[PDB]
């Protein structure tokens, strides 16, 4: 699924007056809540595929969920993610990075990336917020690190709660050999560029 | 179309029952009614009566409007076309229930 | 030409967003009921209906 | 200032500038008729304060509208479906309408 995307900082001092520029305007605003597992399969011998990407990522969203519940873990719905990265030479282009949105369901959930013995790495939090157009979507961002491992207790941990809104339209192409959707999505997602131009500047930036 | 029914039965007076279970009955807020008009199954099953001591023929009815009258007795169940397929179904009643019920 | 430029100002200042919907009239809460009695007994109309039944 | 009061500042900054021109007529009235120097004295002390200060004021509106950083690109609206006031009152519409 090749997701097409930039970025671009919102200082929260300017934030919700952004947002006034964008929901009143837009589909949402849906306040994001997903715990990650970025599990890193260490693994033999080198050459090892090594990237961030390759790295595991299972995708637990919980924004339904309590903030004290405990049946959480394993549960409420769980994702998993490995995704190619955006590809080479998209300078200032949308980058283009083919995702895997993987799916379960069963009491265990977890286990059986440890099942692939895969070690556990950093976690993070998608927090920010989504706005629709149709299959693309914009998504500003917020990944507070988790209070705790395997905790679902606020507060988290921003690396600064004066923390940045890292904005971000999107979206997903389920394949990337025509040249439609190409060309389509990103003329449509550049003039969502241009109705962010009117508040804010975004940019590609390598993956 | 249920009317269709009631004024069939209204012709023999034959005792039967209209049970509506509306979405629309329900609305805890303003918003719930929005959901209350979807095209989803509706049941509406009937109690046709003259048999005495044994159970009605009673009928599954779910008129989805698109994407629908499913009785059952002692021995099928079975989906019917027209409503008038109702009819001559228990008219095969009218008839052979009667002469089974007079073997019984 | 300065009261050109200043007209400009003025709606630089006033061209940004509105904070938010903002209030008109939202002035007496409808009935929940009459509504219902309106959607049933006019679907209702004109059927036997047996109550609810267990 | 908020909202429209900057404007609104603006507004009756309006009738401010007008009579400066009375000043200045004067100005000239000072030797052309008035014949007396300590007029001009007076206000070559008061036309550029009446002008400048104005402009100062505007620079100031303006740079401040700067400071509040107000978006000049007009967004262009979604097609809007229903904001909640109109929703609910279609709704006691709906009570009318019963």
């Amino acid at each position: 699924m090749q997701e097409l995307y930039l970025l671009g900082v919102v200082p929260s001092r300017r934030f919700e007056a952004v947002v006034n520029s964008l929901s009143k305007t837009l589909d949402g605003p849906k306040t994001i809540l997903e715990f990650w597992v970025v599990y890193r399969p260490k693994d033999v011998p080198p050459n090892l595929p090594r990237q961030p990407d390759s790295w595991l990522r299972l995708c637990s969203n919980i924004e339904s969920h309590d903030e004290t519940d405990t049946e959480w873990s394993k549960n409420t719905q769980w994702s998993m993610y490995l995704e190619g990265n955006s590809e080479p030479k998209r300078e200032d282009k949308c980058g283009i990075r083919p995702v895997n949105r993987a799916k379960l369901t069963n009491g265990s959930v977890t286990e059986f990336v440890e099942k692939m013995g895969y070690e556990f790495s950093h976690e993070y939090i998608i927090q920010g917020l989504e706005y629709f157009f149709f299959d693309t979507t914009v998504r500003i961002y917020q990944t507070l690190i988790p209070s705790q491992q395997r905790s679902i207790k606020p507060p988290f941990h921003p690396m600064n709660e004066e923390q940045p809104w890292i904005l971000h339209v999107y979206t997903h192409v389920a394949d990337a050999s025509n040249q439609v959707a190409m060309a389509k999505a990103e003329a449509n997602l550049t003039k969502v560029k241009t109705l962010l131009s009117a508040f804010c500047d975004l940019k590609n930036v390598r993956l | 179309e249920s009317l269709e029914f009631q004024r069939w039965l209204k012709q023999r007076d034959i005792s039967f029952k209209f049970m509506p279970n509306y979405p629309w009955e329900k609305a805890k807020d303003f918003l719930e009614l929005e959901n209350s008009l979807s095209i989803n199954r509706l049941s509406i099953s009937w109690r046709i009566m003259v048999s005495n001591f044994e159970p009605a023929i009673f009928i599954q009815h779910t008129p989805t409007l698109h994407g629908v009258w499913r009785c059952k007795d002692q021995y099928s169940s079975n989906q019917f076309s027209s409503l008038k397929n109702v009819c001559q179904y228990i008219e095969h009643h009218i008839n052979s229930l009667s002469r089974r019920s007079k073997k019984t | 030409q300065l009261l050109d430029v200043s007209r400009q100002i003025k709606s630089y200042w006033l061209t940004n967003s509105l904070s938010t919907s903002f209030p008109t009239v939202d002035y007496s809460e409808p009935d929940l009921e009459k509504v219902k009695r309106t959607l049933t007994k006019l679907q209702n109309h004109l059927l036997e209906v047996s109550l609810i039944e267990p | 200032s908020s909202d429209t009061q900057q404007v609104q500042n603006i507004l009756e900054l309006e009738a401010k500038i007008p009579d400066i021109l009375s000043s200045a007529g004067k100005c000239i009235e000072a030797i052309q008729l008035n014949n007396s120097l300590e007029d001009f004295r007076k206000y070559s002390k008061e036309f550029l304060e009446t002008v400048e200060f104005i402009s100062t004021g505007l620079r100031r509106q303006a740079l401040e509208l700067e400071k509040a950083e107000v978006p000049v690109v007009s967004l262009q609206p979604k097609k809007r479906y229903a904001s909640t006031p109109l929703s609910n009152l279609i709704f006691d519409q709906s009570s009318k309408l019963i």
